[PDB]
């Protein structure tokens, strides 16, 4: 049971960690878009 | 003979001429 | 060196009295903690040169 | 236990001058036309140590 | 045209940067994996100095003789990707020279 | 192959240590006072040979790494005294020569650019 | 400049191809021979075996940490004759156990 | 003479130090206190 | 060329703060 | 995106502290200390999950967020083709 | 000629720490090869207190 | 009795001798393994000085000029014996 | 009867190691004389080089077909320097498995020489050390088939690189002269 | 009779604690517990009866 | 013209050669022509 | 000509980096845990 | 040319002396309990170059 | 050369690089000092 709950905890950290650095990346297309839209 | 270590910085940097031959041009101009 | 003077004097004691006590016990957990605690502060002190 | 004392202070001076040989050497090594030749902020000052010979 | 050639080089100083980034962790993979191989290598060895009738050929036997060639095999996967990753990083250096010789003109 | 009861895998253990390439050894009782000895004189010879000849490697290893640290910093250093010596010749050649110059080793961007010396595109001579 | 290398500052072409120098490179070109020890255990693992006589073991002064008595540097204050206080080691059956006398 | 950017921006993650534990690279190849281990 | 050896200098005298 | 990180992050909490608790129950052999008698516990089960039921929970939350993470990227790089379309 | 008389100095400079250096690493050496003899004593006083149990 | 004794005696003698040599043997191992790890670090930091040569060699081509001065001839060394040096130390490593 | 019979079965082997180092020695000796065909082959290449620049589009592209191929000659050459060490090495381990075979030969053969009416016996004691082995006679056999197959798969790598050898040797030459004329 | 087949009853014994000694130490051996190391070829040596 | 071998004019015969290894397309080398037919 | 020829290469060069970015992380992650299962049923057996 | 032929000579006598060094060497620094010890089929063989001294 | 735009942004960028590992270098030093304390506590305990 131990090495069961280990591997989904490794598995659930790693797609957190994924969607973290997406989320990352979104944010900062939008703060991008944002000065763009401010410029004109 | 057997199973190689697995350590690197003993075959990860390659040697110079490890990579191809590639016949270069050189000079485009005359000397 | 303490710990390893401890450790070689009291493989000495005699015939009947060779016993896995709480001492040796004690005494093999310092010297594991000595050890580690050494290669932390060598590891750190690499860190801090760096 | 006096001898591993002795032994340790006497490392330390020999790690401090092994350094000091490198930085010393580094320090020779520079001439004119070098990346590292810059102006100083104030570098004739006296420092903390200031152990003469 | 000059402004294609900035984006494109700051794109590229983008993937540069995230694959020095992966290279370090293949290296960092393939250094935790020799951990491995020390501790399957190291039970094989004191289990071969069990006594007489004890020198046994149990399944843990076989198992950490197949722990070691699937190890190994890990590891030869992660050096050929190793290389692989190293043409890419190089390739994306070209493009780089490439793009600054053309901001350059 | 027998199963003797007091089994001995002691010296094909050894061979096999030595020359790895042999083949698993798988399926008169006791020893005299002389084997005793020579035990335990091949065990103390064989630990202070194996001391020694890492401590013959550890001097070799100390005096080369300090060797090729002084060779390859003073070829580094004479590699930029060079370029900015040209860099003082010449003052957009004068630029990249400049950022040649202004590159030391940690820098800012550094790449392996592998078979590079090999090309020499030269159409002229410094005189 | 070695003169070798100069050689390659004329717009005539005259010098070997060869970019490192024969006579300054310490390793000879394109040697074959290559004094490899496979490990054998009980025996001496040597390396650097190429070169013997003009470099010992010892050149210079370097603190080699935990060294026992036969590769001590060459000026080194120890016990040249020791108290005896062991004849007749009993593990190995030796009368004379062997005792290393420096130099 | 225009500088032509080598580096990203200064958008850098920030340089935090961890302890250097044993995790799994560091091991020692011999038991310290090995002699003293044995059965009695 | 005065400025140069000044700067020269100058760093001789801060390297050796270390 | 945040909503299923949270949702990630609440697994993330509820699978340590049962990784601890049967830890703890391992290292539990017998003579130990702070050991007691709990009579009646046989008939009483109260669990509310299968290991089937268990796996696909975290099944289910590692293809939603995969999910989420497709939709992401396919908004990335729309907007980067409008940021092409429109700076021409 | 004052450049070249600071050559002077820091080579000079760079040999006294240098000759500093080998001398305390000769002495550093002693201390170890000491360290060893006083320690293998110490060791056969100790088994020779064994040899008094008997 | 008498024998039994004897046998005692040769017993423990052996005993001591193997925890000697065991013990040194240990100290031994760690040293080694401490030059391992500086060999491991001498390569890792001649491989940088590879890259700044070889990116050094790069740049020069792009000289509209394009010439053979002696600082070409410096860098094309350079690459060769930083080279050798990483030869030598992996040799070095695997004896280790 | 039992002894002599390990006497023939060893005396083979013994003959086909030795027949397997004579017929690597002789390889090793034409890659080396290869090697000295392709070290002449280099040195003669500069001096057409020196002619050409000393008359600086045929002449661009003879410099550039004679850098190419001095290239080619240098990684020619260090392959060829590699493959020697190779057969050297294997050279060797079967050396070492020869002389071990010659020893236990002899030692046998001492061991056959024994019977009743001889003198030279002794009463040896009883030992666990008369009954300890480190092989059987199959893995005896095959630890030595391992190296004689390895010997001969190296052996036909070196005479495949000295075809290699020739055959660039020659087009090269002729290259070389075509773009001459 | 019954001493000889007790006799051959208790020499087992001492090799059943031996290989519990040497399999309990064997299981205990996790990643970096002290003393783990690197033994060449030892993956394909079987000297088992 | 930078390619990835030798590309010979007297007989096509392209040569591949990396680190230790070897791989010659065209005409097979079997033995030593002395005369080389220029082809 | 030469700007989509400089273009294309850069195109090709980034994409086939985030290609293998996204299948390294992969081949560590199944790697990694692939390694930890066979070391439990290993250390298992031993049991 | 006849300045550039000489060079390749001695280019290759160098060559020749540095590898008889090395053996040499190497063959001084063998001695008992050394890995590479073994018999051989006939060492007091002279092979096809045996030049004088 | 510059713009001083751009002769602004270079210096910001090399004080914001300077200022980065002037943080990492506290960070460090207060990592030290808790590691220590630590160190000193548990050799007391086992002595004890």
């Amino acid at each position: 049971r131990l090495s069961d709950i280990g591997f989904w905890k490794s598995e659930l950290n790693y797609e957190l960690e994924r969607l973290l650095n997406e989320n990352h990346s979104l944010d900062a297309i939008k703060r991008r878009l944002e000065c763009a839209a401010e410029e004109l | 003979p057997c199973v190689p270590r697995g350590t690197l910085e003993v075959d990860f940097p390659p040697p110079l001429y490890s990579d191809d031959y590639l016949s270069q041009e050189g000079p485009r101009w005359t000397p | 060196s303490i710990v390893t003077d401890n450790l070689q004097c009291r493989e000495r004691r005699q015939h009947p009295d060779l016993v896995r006590d709480c001492v040796e016990i004690e005494l093999l957990k310092e010297a594991e903690l000595i050890r580690n605690i050494q290669e932390l502060l060598k590891r750190t002190i690499k860190q801090a040169v760096s | 236990f006096l001898l591993q004392e002795a032994r340790q202070r006497l490392n330390s001076d020999h790690r401090g001058k092994m350094e000091t040989l490198d930085i010393d050497r580094g320090c020779l090594s520079l001439n004119l036309t070098s990346p590292n030749i810059s102006l100083k902020i104030n570098p004739t000052r006296v420092p903390n140590g200031s152990t003469s010979l | 045209a000059k402004n294609k050639i900035q984006t494109h080089l700051a794109k590229t100083l983008q993937e540069i940067f995230q694959t020095e980034m992966t290279i370090e962790s293949i290296k960092k993979a393939i250094v935790e994996k020799s951990a491995f191989l020390k501790v399957a290598q190291t039970r094989l060895d004191e289990r071969t100095r069990r006594p007489n009738i004890e020198l046994c050929r149990d399944m843990a036997q076989l198992r950490l003789v197949n722990e070691v060639y699937e190890v190994d095999d890990t590891i030869q996967t992660l050096q050929q990707r190793l290389r692989d990753a190293e043409d890419t990083l190089q390739s994306l250096a070209h493009t780089k020279a490439t793009l600054e010789h053309d901001l350059a003109v | 192959h027998s199963l003797s009861l007091p089994w001995r895998p002691s010296t094909y253990y050894k061979a096999a240590s030595n020359w790895p390439t042999l083949d698993p050894y798988c399926t008169f009782t006791r020893y005299t006072p002389d084997d005793w000895y020579r035990s335990n004189l091949t065990n103390f010879q064989e630990s202070n040979t194996s001391r020694h000849n890492s401590e013959r490697l550890r001097v070799d290893t100390s005096r080369l790494i300090q060797d090729k640290y002084q060779q390859t910093r003073k070829t580094q250093a004479d590699s930029t005294q060079n370029l900015g010596e040209r860099v003082n010749d010449i003052g957009s050649a004068y630029r990249i020569d400049d950022k040649c110059h202004h590159l030391r080793n940690t820098s800012d961007g550094v790449s392996y650019f592998h078979g590079v010396e090999r090309v020499d595109a030269t159409v002229s001579v410094p005189e | 400049l070695p003169s070798a290398y100069t050689q390659r500052l004329r717009e005539t072409a005259w010098y070997d191809p060869i970019i490192p120098a024969q006579y300054t490179d310490p390793s000879t070109r394109w040697g074959s021979v290559l004094w490899k020890d496979r490990p054998i255990r009980g025996k001496e693992f040597a390396i650097n075996r190429h070169r013997f006589g003009v470099e010992p073991l010892w050149r210079a002064s370097d603190y080699v940490r935990y060294l026992s008595a036969p590769q001590r540097p060459r000026y080194t204050a120890q016990n040249y004759r020791q108290w005896g206080l062991e004849p007749y080691c009993p593990a190995t059956n030796q009368r004379p156990p062997p005792v290393y006398t420096p130099s | 003479e225009p500088a032509p950017q080598t580096v990203p921006a200064c958008q850098l993650p920030r340089k935090l130090y961890d302890v250097a534990r044993n995790t799994g690279a560091h091991t020692s190849s011999g038991l310290a206190t090995s002699g003293f281990r044995t059965a009695k | 060329r005065k400025l140069q050896n000044l700067k020269l200098c100058h760093t001789r005298l801060e390297a050796r703060t270390y | 995106n945040r909503d299923a990180q949270h949702a990630l992050e609440r697994d993330l909490e509820d699978k340590n502290s049962a990784e601890f608790i049967d830890e703890k129950c391992l290292n539990l052999r017998n003579t130990s200390d702070c050991i007691s008698f709990f009579h009646g516990v046989e008939k009483i089960d109260g669990t509310i999950s299968v290991p089937e039921t268990w796996a696909k929970f975290s099944n289910d939350n590692i293809r939603h967020s995969q999910n989420m993470r497709a939709n992401s990227i396919r908004l990335r790089e729309e907007a980067q083709n409008l940021f092409d379309v429109l700076a021409d | 000629w004052d450049e070249h008389d600071n050559r002077t100095r820091l080579a000079e400079r760079i040999d006294t720490v240098s000759r500093w250096k080998e001398m305390l690493d000769k002495c550093l050496t002693d201390l170890d090869a000491e360290i060893d003899a006083l320690a293998q004593m110490k060791e056969s006083a100790e088994q020779n207190l064994q040899a008094k149990n008997l | 009795n008498l024998a039994f004794t004897n046998r005692i005696a040769e017993t423990a003698d052996a005993k001591n001798k193997i925890q000697t040599h065991l013990a040194k043997t240990l100290q031994e191992i760690f040293q080694t393994e401490m030059t391992i790890e500086s060999i491991k670090k001498a390569i890792v930091e001649k491989s940088a000085f590879l890259k700044v040569a070889q990116t050094r060699l790069d740049e020069r081509t792009r000289r509209p000029e394009l010439c053979r001065d002696m600082a070409q001839l410096r860098l094309v060394n350079e690459v060769y014996e930083v080279d050798d040096t990483i030869q030598t130390l992996q040799q070095r490593l695997r004896d280790a | 009867r039992k002894v002599g019979e390990r006497l023939q079965d060893m005396h083979g082997w013994k003959s086909e190691l030795q027949r397997q180092v004579e017929e690597l020695v002789s390889e090793t000796e034409l890659l080396l004389a290869q090697k000295q065909r392709l070290e002449r082959a280099l040195d003669a290449t500069a001096g057409p080089f020196s002619i050409v620049t000393d008359n600086l589009i045929e002449l661009l592209k003879e410099a550039e077909l004679i850098r190419n191929i001095q290239e080619l000659l240098k990684r020619t050459i260090k392959q060829a320097v590699s493959q020697i060490r190779l057969n050297w090495e294997h050279k060797e381990t079967c050396e070492m498995d020869w002389s071990d075979k010659v020893e236990a030969y002899n030692i046998d053969e001492a061991c056959c020489r024994y019977n009743n009416q001889s003198t030279d016996v002794q009463f040896y004691p009883h030992s666990a050390k008369f009954e300890e082995s480190a092989s059987t006679p199959e893995t005896w056999a095959k630890f030595t088939q391992e190296h004689l197959y390895r010997a001969e798969r190296e052996r036909l790598a070196s005479v495949n690189l000295r075809n290699l050898i020739d055959c660039i040797l020659q087009d090269t030459s002729e290259d070389l002269r075509l773009q001459c004329d | 009779a019954n001493r000889a087949a007790q006799h051959e009853l208790e020499k087992d014994l001492s090799d059943k604690q031996s290989a519990y000694r040497i399999d309990d130490k064997c299981h205990h051996l996790r990643n970096t517990s002290d003393g783990v190391s690197y033994f060449h070829g030892v993956e394909r040596v079987d000297a088992t009866v | 013209l930078p390619f990835q071998g030798y590309e010979s004019a007297c007989s096509g015969r392209h040569y591949c050669l990396r680190g230790m290894d070897y791989c010659v397309s065209g005409p097979p080398c079997t033995e030593r022509r002395l005369r080389p037919l220029c082809t």
